[PDB]
DNA sequence: AGGAACACGTGACCC
DNA sequence: TGGGTCACGTGTTCC
């Protein structure tokens, strides 16, 4: 009789991992480009290139 | 005999989520708010705060 | 104590 | 087929 507790607790385990898929692809959604299905590694992956690569731009473009 | 293929199969993943992680540490330290903190914050958090930098970003 | 974030190993599916 | 990602349920850690 402790389904109730396993169950509720696979719920919000669930609503985790659904929350962090929303947040890559919105990241993807953001990038430069751009092609899926990149997975989620190539998301953050390439969302990394971008702030450095960003960063180097922005910064060249002044001293 | 073929339990080392489920290992290899539990490593493959763990390699993953271990990549995962990196990436997700590496661009905290690219997000200003995220780098000016002392203890490390949650992923969600960090994903938040990652594209929230981005929208900033944009507005030049 | 107990929940939120995190780590794990495995079944389903894919190329 | 081999070997990879993903969603899941549940073990582990931390506050």
């Amino acid at each position: 009789k402790d389904k109730a507790k396993r169950v509720s607790r696979n719920k919000s385990e669930k609503k985790r991992r659904d929350q962090f898929n929303v947040l890559i692809k919105e990241l993807g959604s953001m990038l430069p480009g751009n092609a899926r299905k990149m997975d989620k590694s190539t998301v953050l992956q390439k969302s990394i290139d971008f702030l450095r690569k960003h960063k180097e731009i922005t910064a060249w473009l002044e001293h | 005999r073929i339990k080392n293929a489920r290992e290899a199969h539990s490593q493959i993943e763990k390699r993953r989520r271990d990549k995962m992680n990196s990436f997700i540490d590496e661009l905290a330290s690219l997000v200003p708010t995220c780098n000016a903190m002392s203890r490390k914050l949650d992923k969600l958090t960090v994903l938040r705060m990652a594209v929230q930098h981005m929208k900033t970003l944009r507005g030049a």
